[PDB]
């Protein structure tokens, strides 16, 4: 027998069974829809410090791989799930999920309600919890730990998932055929990008590389004039964890690019960014938006796209600046979900473009920053 | 899982193609496959109660037939499948044979090898937490008792003193992420239930007649829609029971809640349990319901209409036999003979020809 | 592993019991289980380079044979084991029905995974990393010849091209703790070799039969004894090589030299190799050194005494009666028959009562 | 493949297979020709510092059980063997040997010719060496390793081994019926029994209580003041890693005992204690004795017991004092194996008489001891 238990905030308890290490972990509590994609969702940064739970109830029947990997390690904080596998069933997997979790020293937990538990934070919202995996869990302990919690809200996530020092990256796609490409040459890209690191996802870079871009990737504290140095054909702004603050360094830097004619796209928290650094306001969504069934419209083109989500804060439409007209909003729940910058070549979207996992439907926003770099190189 | 009928065409090819050969489908809903895979099983109205046998295990040519059977598929090689496990192959042998994913064919391993620790620690082995397990596997009533080996009513009894109960949940379309008015549900063994019944109104059960077959068409469904438009006009508070996704009568909109289940005994039980509807239709589904009758009615349901007794009047050919009698109707001259012989003279009785039904 | 011979008893109940029914036994010695078993079937003189099948996979009646071969041991379970493992069975179904321990069972089922990819990969795949992973497994040449369908010289060039060729290590009694000046040696594939041969004398090899069986017995090793006893006493270096453990012959004190190893052209060979002897009788073993004969001389053995070829002239029914037609000696009429009709023919010349030999 | 390597200070090669964790060994390297009793082996604190040898091909074919572990861990360095099982088959089994080795941290190396490497440290004597388990083993610093260790000669191991503060044993031997017995109370056992931790072996404990037979075990420098305190029936003096200089604490303290009329009683290491203190003088031995296979003579009965050995140092039967009585001789090699003291009620035997693994043939040894702490009581 391998206990393990979830007790959250309200003290709601799940019994289970450890499928990962052995310890206890902290966080906020969100559950994804996502069917597909489990790896992929475990190693995505902007899952920081939360706590991850799977709506589908098999989880691990492909095993795991390097390529599904969307960093350099697992960010979740621990993961809850419905049911652990007997074994992983796929030509690509590497490693059963449960060795994986071990490997990555992450605790997780099977065989609860994850039903019961989604419909609860639905109704109540975003929700503390601890998982705690031992030979006998102490659910005092545990929601001791709950309830401790400082939370998220007002957390500086970014600066901790963000590169030390600046790097390059060239490297494109993976394909069935091919794998995963060798990075390509610098003379082999027409463009440079430069990417500020909030928590980056792989796949965002990778698709970047498969359009024409050379990229330099910064760490978020990054100077907008240490970058303008670098002469960039186009500035990005990355996906990562949590929400920032009215107050911090990036808004500061983003502003003084959209003093200049440098086209600048955000995904995700770069989207917050961008809309920040234009004088919008950011709230915190009651559960967030985490799954890949998630409909879009382009209010522009009056069309929609399924799309992959990741996000427990959301631009206010309300506080947006003139200079700010929206680009997308939410089928599900109204929400704004993509803007464009009337008087400058910057744009962002708040969904993720790059999926991974997730359909590929939203790709083209990546085609209209290029259109934009290709202008302002033209002038 | 398609529901076939060979045995009604005797000298057919019976193995499975790309031409279809099925009469009929069921479905199933669990919170795991393989809850949701014997809940199948015990809802396609073969017999199965789950993995039943199809070879015994001291047949020393058991082994061909399993090989056979999982190399060229006919109806019944999800039985040979757990056969196969039973036997000593392994899940890289059944593999070899079937081209069925590993993925599934553990998943069966697993569920004989459980079935296995059930022989043998017998109804006293039956411990809560170790019953909970089982059920949690889609472990149906019946096949716990055959391993067990009692009446299905004695796990049953076990359940309620255990208080072990499965809870319902609900379609949504989107795994939780928003909430329904609708009440279209299945049973599991979980922690939360759904169900929510109403204490309102007056309510009707009507129960489906499970996947079609050559005989139980789509005509018995016909019916059991009408009765819930019906009675729900009327003004009750209907309730349909039933596990074939190709019918009207499975429509969310058909009813005014929809349980997607097995047409059994143990399962109808379960959700009168909560629901103690006012009366329950069983004349409108065919056999499959029909069948159930008395047993309902013995575990205290209000079945309605026509009584499961009057309707055992009629198939029992005696009781039946008796009442043409005592109308003083006409009813061809028959016998009732047990030896080969006894049938030659009593034919000689009765005259040719004759109509010899088993 | 003991050695049977049921073949000589048609009507004899050939099920292993509590009563001895074998006949002879032969013995191996190696550095693993695995290595030391095969070696052991190589030197079983039964035709066997391992383990070689009894069933064909494509036999839809195989799994059936298998299982009672398994279930009611017989003197070919050995081989029937492989065999389940080739058909799917798992380790624990064949430990049901063998009660062998699985930590056995698993090292033949090893085995059979090897093998496998051995056949798909074919005498290509045979590099040099894995050739000698095969052969620390004790796998023979003549065994991977069958799986990649090559000709057992083929392996064995293929070895001479690697390099690869085995060790020699010594009993002592006491796992190296001491050093002996005994020459009691097995072969292996491991890293240091310790025969360390004698550049010094004039050696005679002496062939053993391996284990006994009916018609190959102890007067066989008598002899055997004797040739090494008596040039020992001539002063010539006197190699055995025989892995009867029962035997005279595989006392260490009889002969200079001991090589316990089974009595094959490969095993054999790689002796000579390094003890490049004067000469070897294969003329007092019986039929297991008198087959090898021919292969051995053209394999460049020294071959003493009545050469291969003269060997031949005597066995070879043409060869033979051509010779005694020559010194115009009396043999009994005879024929060669191909048909049925045609003996009943040459029969009526030869004349009743008749001699078939197959 | 996960490549294994070791090498030794003359710079002889060993490749093989990782079976244990990752990572470097080094130490002593030995030989022990037992064929059973390797978890007992590894967790036998006399083997400290050392990489272990078996000369048995096929370790692990019972796996392992926690009533095998002869201490609280595993002392061996690294372990080197010939065959790692597929799998263990044993009623006792509760971990594979694999896991066990991983589980407990130790670097180990199998498929290698350890016949090879036997003969040479029987012909070349003891030698320092390293093991390396990884991705690349590097040949070079496994040697540089190597060459560079200390070595065991002219060290204190006992003292690293040594329990912090001392104790309380009431533990009886294990039964194939009943398993590990509770550890017995104290009002239950007759005698008291002052044990000196130099590393010692559990079943050392377990016969002593077996025997009646209360211990308290002290630290290794506990003084002979700080236990004359105690009021002892008799003092035992364990088993444990490397050798004493005549220089160390306890030598001091057994002589004071000596003083006294308390019976005294050493094993092994205790064994060339108390000869030290006795007056006599130890040597190394070229390889030691570490099999189960060990004949040992009686010389006052002539008669013979197969016994357990684990001991690279040697009592100089040259050196003793006229104090010092022969008992027992090696029928391996004629070294000295028990003593008696002619004045005192003193001795000590070199091998194990509570084996662990190997022939319960010693066992009797305790019984002398029983006989003289009986007689002390008597007077
Ligand atoms: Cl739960
Ligand atoms: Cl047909
Ligand atoms: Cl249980
Ligand atoms: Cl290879
Ligand atoms: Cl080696
Ligand atoms: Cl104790
Ligand atoms: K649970
Ligand atoms: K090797």
């Amino acid at each position: 027998i391998k206990s393990a238990l979830l007790v959250l905030e309200d003290g709601t308890q799940f019994h289970g069974r450890a499928i990962g290490a052995t310890g206890s972990a902290v966080g906020e509590v969100v559950f994804n829809t996502s069917m597909t994609g489990y790896q992929e969702i475990l190693t995505d940064p902007s899952y920081s410090r939360q706590i991850v739970t799977l709506t589908y109830p098999h989880i691990g029947n492909v095993g795991t791989n390097d390529a599904d990997e969307e960093s350099s390690q697992v960010h979740a904080q621990g993961l809850v799930i419905r049911d652990l596998p007997l074994i992983a069933s796929n030509f690509r997997n590497t490693e059963d999920l449960s060795s994986y979790l071990k490997r990555h020293n992450i605790v997780a937990i099977a065989d609860i309600d994850t039903r019961k538990l989604t419909r609860l934070l639905r109704e109540k919202g975003a929700q503390n919890g601890c998982i705690i995996a031992g030979d006998n869990p102490d659910a005092a302990l545990a929601l001791e730990k709950a309830r401790a919690f400082p939370g998220l809200n007002g957390m500086d996530l970014a600066k901790e998932v963000t590169t030390a020092e600046a790097y390059s990256w060239t490297q494109g796609s993976w394909t069935l055929t091919g794998g995963l490409p060798e990075a390509k040459k610098e003379d082999e890209l027409p463009f440079h990008v430069v990417a500020y690191d909030f928590g980056a996802k792989r796949n965002i870079l990778r698709m970047l590389v498969d359009r024409g871009c050379r990229l330099t990737i910064v760490p978020a504290q990054t100077s907008a004039e240490d970058v303008l140095k670098m002469n960039p054909d186009g500035i990005f702004l990355s996906n990562g964890p949590g929400d920032p603050a009215p107050d911090d360094y990036a808004i500061t830097a983003i502003q003084k690019f959209l003093e200049t004619d440098i086209p600048v796209f955000g995904i995700c928290l770069g989207h917050q960014l961008l809309a920040l650094a234009s004088g919008a306001k950011t709230v915190k969504m009651k559960f967030g938006h985490h799954g890949g069934n998630h409909p879009v419209k382009d209010v522009e083109k009056n069309v929609v796209m399924i799309t992959a989500q990741n996000h427990g804060f959301a631009v206010d439409e309300a506080t947006l600046p003139a200079n700010l007209r929206v680009t997308h909003k939410s089928l599900f729940d109204g929400t704004l979900q993509g803007i464009h910058r009337t008087d400058k070549p910057a744009f962002s979207f708040q969904g993720h473009p790059e999926a991974s996992p997730g359909p590929h439907d939203a790709a083209p926003l990546f085609d209209h920053f290029i259109e934009l770099i290709e202008q302002y190189r033209k002038t | 899982i398609p529901r076939f009928n060979f045995e009604k065409f005797a000298g057919a090819n019976d193995r499975l193609t790309t031409q279809m050969k099925s009469v009929g489908e069921v479905m199933a809903i669990g919170r795991t496959q393989q809850e949701s895979l014997q809940k199948a099983l015990r809802g396609l109205e073969v017999g199965a109660t789950g993995f039943d046998p199809k070879v015994s295990l001291d047949d020393p040519e058991a082994l061909t037939k399993i090989r056979r059977e999982l190399k060229d598929a006919g109806a019944d090689r999800i039985w040979y499948i757990a056969d196969a496990f039973r036997a000593g192959l392994s899940v890289d042998g059944v593999f070899n044979l079937t081209n069925i994913d590993r993925w599934f064919l553990v998943q069966i391993e697993e569920l004989v090898r459980l079935e296995e620790k059930v022989a043998e620690v017998g109804i006293t082995g039956l411990n809560a937490d170790f019953l909970r397990q089982l059920k949690r596997k889609g472990f149906a009533d019946a096949r716990l008792a055959k391993l067990a080996g009692v009446r299905e009513a004695e796990i049953r009894k076990l359940r309620d003193q255990y208080d072990l109960h499965p809870v319902y949940k609900r379609v949504d379309t989107c795994a939780a992420e928003f909430a329904t008015d609708t009440a279209y549900m299945y049973s599991t063994y979980e922690e939360e239930c759904e169900a929510n019944p109403s204490t309102d109104r007056e309510k009707i059960m009507v129960l489906g007649g499970g996947p079609n077959r050559i005989g139980q068409g789509i005509e018995f469904d016909y019916c059991c829609v009408h009765a819930s438009l019906a009675l729900r006009e009327d003004g009750y508070e209907t309730i349909m029971v039933n596990c074939n996704p190709e019918t009207v009568s499975t429509d969310y909109d058909t009813s005014d809640r929809l349980y997607f289940e097995p047409v059994t005994l143990e399962d109808v039980l379960e959700i009168v349990r909560i629901e103690k509807p006012k009366g329950v239709i069983v004349q409108y589904g065919g056999q499959t319901p029909l069948k159930l009758a008395r047993a309902l009615e013995a575990a205290g349901v209000p079945v309605i209409g026509t009584s499961p007794d009057a309707i055992d009047r009629a198939e029992d050919r005696e009781r039946f036999q008796h009442a043409v009698e005592r109308l003083k109707l006409k009813q061809p001259a028959n016998a009732t003979v047990t030896a080969i012989e006894m049938a030659v003279e009593k034919a000689k009785e009765i005259g040719y020809p004759l109509v010899v039904r088993p």
